[PDB]
């Protein structure tokens, strides 16, 4: 969940 | 100024500087279109499914779904600088990145009906860059459930643009919703309202700074947070209605993501 997200915050 | 005071500002700054760098269309450049104070071409007004259209030229779903679903990509693109401009809040990165992940999720709505009040008067908003004004009429003219979505938003923010925010204000306030300790589920509340603290203080000073004249300038801010949370709430609860009402349409993943266990 938040897939997304998590990536934005990591990328 | 003392020294905590000069750390406070510090932060201010420090804040502007990234709110500049992640919102291409800040306040300042919206205000200018509106007010016609600005050497670029007026925007197109769009008022009717004609000038729409004509406006497009500048799918094929009817019209009130075209619009509802700019909107989402609008959002979209605005949850993307929403993150990068997180990122650059001192000690946010250092979260337990679940927490950063609960915190965006809360956090991207309130903001961008915050920043969407930037783009409005009382007659309608800025869209696709300042390039558009659509009108606040013809948006309450689309047939039900669209005809009233936008209403909440424009009464929200004839209201909080008579605080008179600026950029510099808004940055540390987006800043402030950011970082609340209260949204469901987080892990560790402690080191977030560390920050918040921080942040609150750092605002308080930049409202006395820049608005000496405007007495509990502070005080009326904090209370809007609170309204902000009324709208998202209740736009939650029209998203379910369409939904169910209209299986046309499909909600982009990343608003699905941040929807899902919403409210
Ligand atoms: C009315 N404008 C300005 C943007 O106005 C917005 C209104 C609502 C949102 C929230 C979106 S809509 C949704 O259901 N979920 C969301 O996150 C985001 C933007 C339009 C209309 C058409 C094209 C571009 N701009």
């Amino acid at each position: 969940r938040h897939k997304i997200l998590h990536r934005l915050l990591q990328e | 100024l003392n020294p905590e005071s000069a750390d406070l500002r510090a932060l201010a700054k420090h804040l502007y500087d990234s709110y500049i760098k992640s919102f291409p269309l800040t306040k300042a450049k919206a205000r200018a279109i509106l007010t016609g104070k600005t050497t670029d071409k007026s925007p197109f007004v769009i008022y009717d499914m004609n000038s729409l259209m004509m406006g497009e030229d500048k799918q094929s779903k009817e019209v009130a779904i075209r619009i509802f679903q700019g909107c989402q990509f609008r959002s979209v693109e605005a949850v993307q600088e929403i993150t990068e401009y997180a990122k650059s809040i001192p000690g946010f990165v250092n979260l337990d990145l679940n927490d950063q992940v609960t915190l965006l999720k809360y956090g991207v709505h309130e903001i961008i009906y915050t920043m969407l009040a930037s783009l409005m008067n009382k007659d309608g908003v800025l869209i696709s860059e300042g390039q558009g004004f659509m009108t606040r009429e013809f948006l309450k003219s689309l047939r039900k459930p669209f005809g009233d979505f936008m209403e909440p938003k424009f009464e929200f923010a004839v209201k909080f643009n008579a605080l008179e925010l600026d950029d510099s204000d808004l940055a540390i306030f987006i800043a402030v919703i950011i970082l609340s300790g209260d949204r469901p589920g987080l892990l560790n509340v402690k080191p977030i309202e560390d920050i918040q603290d921080n942040l609150l203080q750092a605002l308080e000073l930049q409202l006395k700074l820049n608005h000496p004249e405007s007495s509990q300038l502070f005080a009326k801010l904090l209370q809007k947070m609170t309204d902000l949370r009324q709208i998202v709430t209740e736009h939650v609860q029209l998203l379910q209605v369409i939904k169910k009402t209209e299986t046309d349409m499909s909600l982009h993943p990343l608003l699905q993501e941040i929807y899902k266990d919403l409210y």
